[PDB]
């Protein structure tokens, strides 16, 4: 359990993926040319989880960049850290996917997927002991969503005993590109329910609200949304990236977080929310606050099956333990009683850039059903009139596949509701 | 002299082992490079310390120890630290990926792949013994390797060394330092499969140790290092009789004989005093009466429980330091008129007492103050079953919903193994109850 | 309260004080259990690859 | 906010205590199987004491003392008294008692029975378990056969007037987590409304003073006081008017002595002073008084009720001294603190 292979697919996937690499490269002291210039050994101890070491003490992200059009990856390559990525790990077509899951999954994506897998295989081949994969993508478009889930299936077939983890951006009318997003997201969710072990549900609804309501951003851009995402992604991978006891690899995280295989969709949260001194008590209260959650679900509307909390910075561990106990002891009703001691806490001395201390929240809450119900309602409003379906049937799909995807997502909802009441 | 082989399994087992051998070296005057000046017989011998150490012609004293972990980072630290010279490479065994806090993964999936190797490396140690007594096995209940690989090892050890005794030092799970929600599952699975293979097991609840460190060492937030230094003192107190001249608990068999009349009920409670902070500027040294009295306080036990509401089958007192029998007997007489000490009808109310004149050794720069006298009581009391009750309840809460079970089945373990293990624990709780217990708006 | 079996040596002493008197699976089987579990992992994996082939 | 769980729904006292804790607004009740509680109001039987005091971040308290059953079980109390030096077989405030199985104290019982029978001494005993009054041993033994205790029956009770009637005194005693012993200032007399008849132990309505019994078999139930309960102000006035003495002097001194003796005897066995969780418990001590104004202990109850008109006050006293002592909220104590330190 050491190496992770990172993949980022499509426009959203690549934009947030690029930001993730910028952020953690800074945290690990790796500059845009892959040279190390940090002042702490904590930085390099587990650097091999995410980076290969090339010649000249150069560190290279174990990262594969995928798209069905070149535009966003041209931008990535021009980006500040664009030169750090391995040039042969850019795999792209020219056709685009037109926000169409069928094109990403069955036609345009089909034609490209083998070459992605050649690169993945070359990455896995140099791994001393691959843990598994993390994928960044959105569910509302065509490439990240349709081709991204195609990839996950092929990867599982080839590495069926490795962990699959995703950061999956869920669409919202509030931050929407096309009307077919609910279709692409429902089709993708069924894939995720079956073929990932752990999925961070990143809700563009939540991201927008935080930017608007909390950060006082009148007109949030995708860039502002991605600030929150990259901050969250750094937080939730801290335990994989730095020496530590708890959830230090992807399988142990799954074992701590997933009591039933399908219910592996996590609501992440972060504090303090950023666009000059925070106390452990304040971090703890803010990390559990709905307003700090990146999935637009009311956690008081459900129950926590499991929780992982990660605190970063120099702070009193005694105080951390006290505050974490205080949260559970004073709101014990929201933690299912049939999983004793279901909240685990890690502390890492290195804080993220620009903060003295911070906290990241990963919840497996039954309230996540609210996010799937929302997608399900939007899907049905259209599907009942078969609206916009020609875009999909034109790529060889039939309606039955929509009925099935819908049924399985409603099953998922019913399954959360079951443990909410147990 | 008859040799004992120590086996350290998984992170808790390995790190506790590290602490113990450090302490053993200090106690016997063995240097980090393995040399032992005071040992005038170069290159061999059958002194009492040779029970735990072999010797090279170069005069190096080598722990009769094997370290096993399914991932390398913890053992790599043994290979690279102070006592790296102490151990031969073949004594330190690592895999590449761990058991992921999953008993089934440690026991079936990864266990199957490394057990023949581990056994070969133990065989090598055994072939150096002229009269192997048996095994001391250190591991956690909660980890995947600690739980799952140990049970597999213990099964096979009974097959390949059928006449040898096996003692355990086992770390019982405590949420304040634990790293997995499923630790109750792993504890119960490993206890079930190990029960028939272990002759005597000393359980240490991390909660008890944690609180002793907070309360008596004024450590605000104890680390595994704090905890392991204290555990190693207790382990040393327990094994001192195998490593020094004496006439009590002089061989592994005597542990069962003195502490375990009923084979299944083989978990003695350890109680230790005194634990004093090295930072404590002014400390009044405690008497024999005071440290003995402290053996009957729950706050000093390795497992929090209430021996007053239980019964004893046996009690041993192990002293280190300035202690003579007269004061022990005076202490006991007095304690007997105050404490509730009820033995079962079929055992004599008495104490086996061992005294080693050398006071406890403490690690330079450690948390523990040097004291003039210390004691470790080992009592086989039914009250320790409180800890099984706690575990079994947690197990029941999760298992009723099959929470996390799919992880174990996915490793090829059958679900039936959960309920079989649980049934055995139920039978075990019942056994303690029978041994230990007699028989509205008003 | 009687003391008994007092033994003394340079390094220490031991004795007993009474306050009152009274009132396995073979290697074969182990291997078969591990192989049974391995077969089960194999079957579950084959089922998976079949489902992915479809 | 403090938290508590309720595990005996049939308890009137703690139902009232629960009612009160809520009404403060600083206590919240959890589901009975939620482990994150400060306070357990526990079940009467097989309370899981082993699962208490293992919740990081919570000081935990329970309303029963593990081991107090030794005092609160007929057979146990007899054994405890005979075998404890501080009480002893020679103890003077507990009637001669023997434990009889259907070890068994049979031959020892008969020996004292015969002894009385030969000395002409009055020889009525009472058998009961967790009731037969008789002067014939054979009957006593034969009834049981069909664990018990046989107890010298107090042939010479103090009889109230008018009524020529028997009674027993209930005292409520709260022992807190520090092992302070608090005697509630209000006790109650459970009276028999039927004149005492010593030439017929067959009809037991005039011989056994239990509320339930007088509430059925007694055709004068409620005749002298409501219901069959005389309280202390009145009983004291009676003692002053009739016997020229006070309740304090003739009776209560012995009661306090007995209560303290019993509880101090078992303190080493049940104290939670250095324990990872803490206990308190409310006890119901039952007394009889003879015509010499001598007090005898009959039994100790581990899960008592309270007299209707006293719940409010006693139950408030419970949260005051037993609960808020451990978990303080954001007089003229109703209790008498039983303490005494004679030097010798
Ligand atoms: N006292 C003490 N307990 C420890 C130590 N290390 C881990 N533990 C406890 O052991 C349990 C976790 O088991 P580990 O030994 O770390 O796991 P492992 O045996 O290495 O097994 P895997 O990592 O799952 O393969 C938890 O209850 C920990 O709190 C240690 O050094 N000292
Ligand atoms: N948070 C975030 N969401 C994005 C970004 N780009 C696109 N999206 C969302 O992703 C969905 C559109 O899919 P996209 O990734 O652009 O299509 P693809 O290239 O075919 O995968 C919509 O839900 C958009 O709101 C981005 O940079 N950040
Ligand atoms: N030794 C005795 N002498 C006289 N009366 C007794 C004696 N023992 C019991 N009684 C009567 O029987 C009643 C019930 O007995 P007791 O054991 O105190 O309560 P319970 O049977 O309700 O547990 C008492 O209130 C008392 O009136
Ligand atoms: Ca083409
Ligand atoms: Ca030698
Ligand atoms: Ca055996
Ligand atoms: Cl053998
Ligand atoms: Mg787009
Ligand atoms: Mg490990
Ligand atoms: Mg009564
Ligand atoms: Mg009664």
């Amino acid at each position: 359990m050491r190496e992770i292979v990172h993949i980022q697919a499509g426009q959203c996937g690549n934009q947030i993926g690029a930001k993730f690499w910028e952020v953690i490269s800074d945290e690990h002291g790796i500059d845009p040319t892959g040279s190390y210039h940090g002042d702490s050994d904590l930085q390099l101890e587990r650097i091999n989880v995410y980076y290969n070491e090339a010649t000249g003490n150069k560190y290279v992200p174990r990262a594969i960049l995928v798209d069905l059009e070149p535009g966003t990856m041209d931008s990535v390559r021009s980006g500040p850290f664009g030169q750090i990525f391995r040039p042969d790990n850019f795999v792209f077509g020219q056709s685009g996917a037109g926000n169409n899951w069928a094109k990403g999954h069955y036609t345009e994506g089909a034609e490209l997927v083998d070459s992605v897998l050649d690169v993945v295989r070359k990455e896995s081949e140099s791994c001393d002991c691959l843990q598994g994969f993390q994928l960044t993508h959105s569910l509302g478009g065509g490439t990240g969503s349709g081709m991204g889930t195609l990839l996950i299936s092929k990867i599982r077939e080839e590495y069926p005993d490795r962990i699959m983890n995703t950061f999956s951006v869920m669409p919202s009318p509030k931050v929407s590109d096309t009307v077919v997003e609910p279709y692409n997201a429902t089709l993708s969710v069924h894939q995720l329910v079956e073929n990932t072990d752990e999925t961070y549900c990143i809700d563009n609804e939540a991201l927008y609200d935080i930017c608007f309501r909390t950060l006082k951003l009148t007109t949030p851009t995708y860039g502002d949304l991605n600030h929150l995402v990259s901050a969250t992604m750094s937080g939730v991978t801290t335990c994989l990236r730095f020496p530590g006891q708890l959830n230090a690899d992807l399988r142990k995280l799954a074992v701590n977080m997933v009591p039933f295989p399908r219910l592996h969709f996590f609501m992440p949260g972060f504090a303090p929310l950023t666009s000059r001194a925070l106390t452990v008590p304040e971090l703890t209260q803010q990390m559990f606050d709905s307003k700090n959650m990146m999935a637009a679900c009311d956690p008081r509307h459900g129950r926590y099956l499991t929780v992982a909390a990660i605190f970063r910075g120099r702070m009193s561990m005694k105080e951390v333990d006290e505050q974490m106990l205080n949260v559970q002891n004073k709101n014990s009703s929201y933690f299912v009683e049939w999983i004793p001691n279901n909240v685990k806490t890690a502390v890492c001395d290195i804080p993220p850039r620009g903060l003295k201390m911070s906290a990241t929240f990963i919840g497996n809450s039954t309230a996540i059903q609210e996010l799937f119900k929302r997608i399900s309602e939007q899907f049905t409003a259209m599907f009942r009139r078969k609206a916009f379906l020609h875009w999909y049937t034109g790529e060889g799909m039939d309606e039955m596949e929509f009925t099935e995807a819908e049924s399985n997502m409603n099953d998922l909802v019913s399954e959360y509701q079951q443990y909410q009441d147990a | 002299m008859r040799e004992c082989i120590s086996i350290h399994v998984g992170q808790a087992g390995v790190q506790i082992g590290n602490a113990c051998w450090e302490l053993y070296c200090l106690e016997h005057g063995i240097q980090p490079d393995g040399q032992m000046p005071s040992d005038k017989t170069i290159g061999g011998g059958d002194d009492s310390f040779n029970t735990f150490f072999s010797e090279t012609g170069a005069g190096k004293h080598v722990p009769r120890a094997v370290f096993v972990d399914l991932e390398p980072t913890v053992i790599d630290e043994v290979r690279t630290g102070t006592y790296r010279q102490l151990f031969h490479p073949e004594q330190l065994i690592t895999g590449k990926e761990d058991a992921a806090n999953n008993y089934a993964r440690g026991h079936y999936t990864i266990g199957k792949e490394i057990i023949d190797l581990v056994l070969d490396r133990i065989r090598k140690l055994a072939d150096q013994c002229t009269g192997l007594q048996g095994f001391l096995v250190f591991h956690s209940f909660g980890g995947g390797t600690g739980s799952g690989f140990t049970s597999l090892l213990m099964e096979r050890l009974s097959v390949d060394y059928g006449k040898k005794s096996k003692l355990e030092f086992s770390i019982y799970p405590a949420p304040q330092v634990s790293t997995a929600v499923v630790e109750p599952y792993n504890s119960i699975l490993t206890t079930h499969t190990t029960l028939e293979h272990s002759d005597c097991a000393f359980m240490v609840d991390n909660e008890a140790i944690y609180d002793i460190c907070r309360r008596n060492l004024d450590i605000e937030r104890p680390t595994y290092t704090n905890l392991n230094r204290l555990i190693s003192q207790i382990v040393s107190s327990i094994t001192a009789s195998l490593r020094f001249d004496g006439a009590l608990n002089v061989d592994l068999t005597e542990f069962q004989t003195n502490l375990v009349p009923y084979p299944r009920i083989h978990f003695p409670l350890a109680t230790y005093a005194p634990v004093i902070s090295a930072e404590k500027a002014y400390h009044e040294q405690l008497s024999v009466a005071e440290i003995t009295n402290a053996c009957f306080e729950p706050a000093n036990q390795m497992v929090k429980c209430d021996p007053r509401h239980g019964k004893y089958m046996a009690c041993c007192l192990l002293y280190r330091g300035d202690v003579v029998p007269k004061d022990v007997n005076a202490a006991i007489a007095t304690i007997k008129t105050k404490r509730s000490i009820q033995f079962v009808d079929w055992c004599p109310t008495g104490f086996k007492v061992g005294i080693n004149y050398q006071p406890p050794t403490v690690v330079p720069g450690g948390d523990l103050a040097k004291v003039q006298r210390a004691v470790c009581m080992l009592s086989n009391t039914t009250a320790i079953a409180e800890a099984w009750a706690r575990l079994d309840h947690k197990f029941d809460l999760m298992y009723a919903k099959r929470a996390f079970v799919h992880w174990y089945v996915g490793e090829g373990m059958e679900e039936g193994e959960f309920s079989e293990a649980r049934e055995d624990m139920a039978a075990l709780e019942k056994d303690y109850e029978e041994v230990g217990v007699d028989s509205g708006e008003e | 309260m009687e003391v008994i079996e007092l033994n003394k040596c340079t390094s220490g002493q031991s004795f007993e004080v009474i306050l009152k008197p009274p009132s396995d699976p073979s290697l074969e089987e182990i291997q078969k259990k591990l192989e049974a579990a391995e077969e089960r992992r194999k079957y579950q994996e084959a089922e998976l690859l079949k489902h992915l082939a479809e | 906010m403090y938290t508590f769980v309720v595990r005996d729904e049939n308890s009137s006292v703690y139902a009232e205590v629960s009612r009160l804790l809520l009404a403060t607004g600083q206590w919240k009740r959890l589901r009975k199987d939620n482990p994150r509680f400060n306070l357990m109001l526990g079940e009467r039987n097989r309370l899981p004491f082993g699962r208490l005091g293992h919740e990081p971040g919570l000081v935990q308290l329970v309303n029963y003392y593990r081991g107090a059953d030794k005092l609160c079980r007929k057979a146990s109390l007899v054994k405890l008294i005979k075998t404890s030096p501080e009480l002893s077989e020679s103890c003077t405030w507990f009637p001669e008692s023997y434990v009889i199985y259907p070890t068994d104290e049979r031959e020892v019982f008969l020996a004292a029975y015969n002894r009385r029978r030969e000395g002409r001494e009055g020889n009525v005993w009472i058998a009961k378990s967790s009731i037969l009054i008789s002067s014939e041993a054979s009957e006593l033994l034969d009834f049981i056969d069909e664990v018990h205790v046989i107890q010298k029956y107090l042939e010479k009770p103090l009889l109230l007037e008018p009524g020529h009637r028997k009674f027993d005194i209930r005292s409520w005693v709260l022992v807190d987590h520090l092992y302070n012993i608090y005697l509630y200032r209000e006790g109650v007399l459970r009276t028999s409304s039927e004149p005492y008849n010593s030439a017929n132990f067959q009809d037991k309505t005039c011989h056994l003073t239990n509320h339930c019994i007088q509430k059925e078999y007694s055709k004068n139930y409620g005749r002298y006081e409501e219901g069959n309960e005389m309280f202390f102000e009145e009983f004291n006035q009676y003692l002053m008017d009739a016997l020229n003495t006070t309740l304090e002097n003739s009776i209560l001194l012995q009661i306090k002595h007995i209560i303290r003796s019993c509880l101090m005897c078992i303190e080493p066995a049940i104290s939670t002073k250095h324990l990872h969780y803490q206990s308190f418990q409310l006890f119901g001590f039952d007394f009889m008084v003879d015509e010499e104004l001598k007090v005898w202990l009959i039994e100790v109850n581990g899960a008592p009720a309270c007299a209707q008109k006293l719940y409010a006050e006693l139950c408030q006293g419970i949260v005051d001294v037993a609960i808020s002592s451990v978990f303080p909220l954001a007089p003229t104590s109703i209790f008498i603190k039983l303490h005494h330190h004679h030097h010798h």
